[PDB]
């Protein structure tokens, strides 16, 4: 008929009345309806909450990975109204390991790429990590090589190699298939637009230590303006922390100082000099057993 | 117990309403939370005693198995420091 | 359209036109004037004299 508001509330009061937990087989599709329903009516909160109720409940039990995979593709829907990228990352992770016992690694792998690819999209990852280490993540798919190297475009970076990269490679890169499915090829270019370039900023503050305004501006390919806007809203989120001269062009790459600071370190190099003696000591003992032979 | 509740059946209207109190919390705490109201945790017999009021409490205990702890009350009042309290 | 709100509007125009200018200056300062100026909205002489109170 059209009645979502109607059917949404009928499912509300039924599904905490039938079932604590006693028969997750009926629960689970009473739940799926109301994801459906909750979707359209713009009312993210109620399903977010559902899912993530049934989802711990589902792993406790005896696992079965269909039932899992069908919460996962109603919340990615939500996902892109709102827009956490960390947020999918992690369901979709939690969701690879039951994937990765059961079923055949056609799914698998580009699983894989698709965790990576949300944590390109938001930025940094805690999570990346964990991923680019794995040995599944480098051979094999054409997909999964493309991921690993842009992931390692963002560390060498000089910000010229975006375009070319961008344009000759989006397997994965602008699409999904497993996912989203895609969200919309020029949206997802936003998203990659400004995590190349603040990771050129990131690499860059710990490489230089002076680097003149004209020479970062022409790394980033953009207007003086620009690259100020990108200066001014890294350090408010302080990641790094910068000085700008902007009549005189310098940035420096500098921050606080108090001696202290640098009296660590002195005691660090102290520190290094008293361990080297306890290693002398024994290479000593070693070396005239060796001499006397 | 030493009865059960057809050894003193014709008190039925108590037998009902106290099987339903005591019994029932234990089967199910399920359908209680469900609707959110805390369980039942006290009952009260007042009556003469050994009229069918004793005969309740031990009918009770027996259906259930529950174990049926019987205090005297003085002995809970013992005269050195801190028995009292320790019984209870 | 009432009083009341249209006066603590007024005071927050202020607060907030002065956290502003800490704003933009925040990535650090050797900058000109004429920059801010243009940026926050405003003409040279007003924010000369808010950026001296802050």
């Amino acid at each position: 008929e059209g009645k979502i508001d109607e059917a949404a509330d009928i499912l509300c009061e039924l599904q905490v009345e039938t079932y604590g937990s006693m028969e997750m087989s009926e629960k689970i599709q009473f739940i799926l309806e109301q994801m459906e329903l909750s979707i359209l009516k713009g009312d993210y909160s109620q399903a977010t909450v559902l899912s993530r109720k049934i989802l711990k409940k589902t792993f406790k039990n005896p696992k079965y990975e269909s039932l899992k995979l069908e919460y996962y593709n109603l919340l990615v829907k939500i996902s892109l109204h709102k827009r956490e990228y960390l947020e999918v990352a992690q369901y979709l992770q939690e969701i690879y390991q039951t994937d990765a016992i059961k079923s055949d690694e056609a799914k698998w792998k580009p699983v894989l790429s698709h965790i990576v690819y949300f944590l390109v999209l938001s930025p940094y990852g805690n999570l990346q990590n964990d991923l680019i280490h794995k040995i599944q993540n480098d051979n094999n798919l054409k997909k999964l090589e493309s991921q690993e190297s842009l992931v390692k475009l963002f560390t060498t970076n000089e910000l010229m190699r975006w375009p070319i990269v961008q344009k000759t490679y989006e397997p994965v890169l602008n699409e999904d298939d497993l996912a989203f499915g895609g969200e919309a090829n020029k949206h997802h270019w936003e998203d990659l637009q400004k995590r190349v370039i603040e990771h050129n900023l990131r690499v860059i503050s710990e490489y230089y230590s002076r680097i003149t305004l004209l020479r970062l501006n022409e790394l980033l390919d953009l207007t003086e303006s620009q690259t100020e806007t990108y200066i001014s809203d890294l350090v408010n989120q302080g990641i790094i922390y910068a000085k700008v001269n902007r009549p005189a062009k310098i940035v420096n790459f500098e921050k606080p100082k108090n001696s202290s600071q640098l009296l660590n370190e002195w005691s660090h190099n102290v520190d290094e000099l008293l361990e080297h003696i306890e290693t002398i000591g024994h290479l000593i003992t070693k070396e005239e057993i060796m001499h006397g032979l | 117990g030493e009865i059960t509740f057809d050894g003193i059946g014709g008190l039925t209207e108590q037998i009902r309403e106290l099987r339903e109190v005591i019994e029932l919390p234990l089967k199910n705490p399920e359908i209680f939370q469900r609707v959110g109201i805390k369980p039942p945790k006290g009952v009260l017999l007042y009556g003469p005693p050994g009229t069918g009021k004793t005969l309740l409490a031990k009918a009770v205990a027996a259906t259930i198995g529950a174990n049926f702890i019987f205090s005297p009350a003085s002995g809970i009042v013992d005269k050195y420091i801190g028995e009292s309290a320790r019984i209870i | 359209g009432d009083e009341l709100t249209r006066s603590h509007f007024n005071a927050l125009y202020d607060t907030l036109l002065e956290s502003n200018l800490c704003k933009i200056i925040e990535p650090f300062e050797c900058v000109e004037i004429s920059h801010i100026s243009k940026i926050i909205g405003l003409d040279t002489q007003q924010v000369e004299g808010k950026l001296s109170q802050m």
